[PDB]
């Protein structure tokens, strides 16, 4: 089995800088006929993948001049000089000869400085306690890098069942990420606690960002 | 003018199995590889087989074997794709690409996808929640609507009909248990809310739903 090693997962770039995706194959992927079918793509959010560069090196044609293919041992690189907005999104290689494997892929997004989420706890809606329910929302909003923690607790005892997270992508405006954590509960079993903890650990400070809330109002 | 139409978007139960088209146009059918990508709800692009029309001849990723079926009807210039005993692991959007020939020697044309999702769900409004801030007692104030329990997707929600739209952070929605949660964060100064009325307007067009659900404290 042969193996597309596509790194880095991510990379963050300021626009107008120099982008390098790599992929590297477990062995040599130099066809019989001599030939290397190694070619690049790029999906972007919402529609289907569109070949860049195809043979290694070889730009498809309508392909912005700014990129280009090469690779040679087991070693191919995607070059973006000049990232422009529009060349964001998922880039895939794509080792198409014996059988056929997708690179990974590398998330092409904006760099820029490291910023704290903003969060912000919602007790429950009376009308979904009505229906038997009791979700407790924590938007962890505006942050960078987009590796954030969220930790519940419930009368300071922790509490790691029904809680579904949900991040955004990238912001267009400010390149920040936003996260969705709602941990949700019975009524019933609601309305026998008072203290509802939502602790957010990011990159930025070592102390999780602590917000609470007491039915005691 | 090559162009690869797909099939719609199925919804298919579990253990079921899912019959897809795409039918090409503007290029000689029998003369080329039509491929398989499938996408997961949330990685990257995975090779699924080949069909050569006009010989049908075929080759499958091992782990497709039994469970992707392509065939190829050359009156219809359709390429078809079954999969079989489905599981959760079959949603996904599955992409019919073309592999040229000469000049490229790669996947130069794509088709829109198909999207299915493999679910016991029946069809399901939304239960729409207003996020007002905890108690009583800074410069901005975030809000937010809770859209959870409905099958199937998608939902479109906006903010006053429309007129608020930076500061608005709507997240992916998510299965939680048979049916999907969506949410969306709305930031506006304190002088705009409560002193302005802020409607979260939800639509969930598969059940012919529009629901309003105005931020009050």
């Amino acid at each position: 089995d042969v193996l597309m090693t596509q790194t880095p997962l991510s990379l963050p770039v300021s626009l107008g800088d120099q982008a390098s995706i790599s992929c590297r194959s477990s062995q040599s992927i130099v066809h019989s006929n001599g030939n290397t079918y190694l070619e690049w793509y790029l999906q972007k959010p919402g529609q289907s993948p569109k070949l860049l560069i195809y043979k290694v090196s070889n730009r498809f044609s309508g392909v912005p001049d700014r990129f280009s293919g090469s690779g040679s041992g087991t070693d191919f690189t995607l070059k973006i000089s000049r990232v422009e907005a529009e060349d964001l999104g998922v880039y895939y290689c794509f080792q198409g000869s014996l059988v056929p494997t997708f690179g990974g892929g590398t998330k092409l997004e904006i760099k820029r400085a490291d910023a704290a989420p903003t969060v912000s706890i919602f007790p429950p809606s009376s009308e979904q306690l009505t229906s038997g329910g009791a979700s407790v929302v924590c938007f962890l909003n505006n942050f960078y890098p987009k590796d954030i923690n969220v930790k519940w607790k419930i009368d300071g005892s922790e509490r790691q069942n029904g809680v579904l997270n949900s991040w955004t992508d990238q912001d267009s405006k400010d390149s920040t990420y936003s996260m969705s954590s709602t941990l949700t509960l019975t009524k019933d079993e609601y309305e026998r606690h008072n203290s509802y903890t939502c602790e957010a650990t990011h990159k930025t400070s070592t102390s999780p960002i602590v917000k609470s809330f007491n039915r005691n109002e | 003018e090559v162009q690869l139409q797909q099939s719609g978007t199925v919804l298919a139960r579990p253990g079921a199995s899912v019959k897809m088209s795409c039918k090409a146009s503007g290029y000689s059918f029998t003369s080329f590889w039509m491929h398989w990508v499938k996408q997961r709800p949330g990685q990257g692009l995975e090779w699924i087989g080949t069909i050569y029309p006009g010989n049908s001849d075929t080759s499958y990723n091992q782990k497709f074997k039994g469970k992707a079926k392509l065939t190829a009807v050359t009156s219809a210039s359709t390429a078809y794709m079954e999969v079989s005993s489905l599981t959760n692991e079959d949603s996904a959007v599955y992409y019919c690409t073309r592999r040229s020939g000469y000049k490229y020697y790669a996947l130069d044309y794509w088709g829109q996808g198909t999207s299915v999702t493999v679910s016991s769900a029946k069809t399901t409004a939304p239960s729409v929640y207003p996020l007002a801030p905890v108690c009583g007692d800074g410069s901005s104030v975030t809000l937010g609507c809770l859209v959870k329990g409905y099958f199937p997707e998608p939902v479109t929600l906006t903010w006053n009909s429309g007129s608020l739209s930076s500061g608005v952070h709507t997240f992916p929605a998510v299965l939680q248990s048979d049916l999907y949660t969506l949410s969306s964060s709305v930031t506006v100064t304190s002088s705009t809310w409560p002193s302005q009325s802020i409607t979260c307007n939800v639509a969930h067009p598969a059940s012919s739903t529009k629901v309003d659900k105005k931020i009050e404290p």
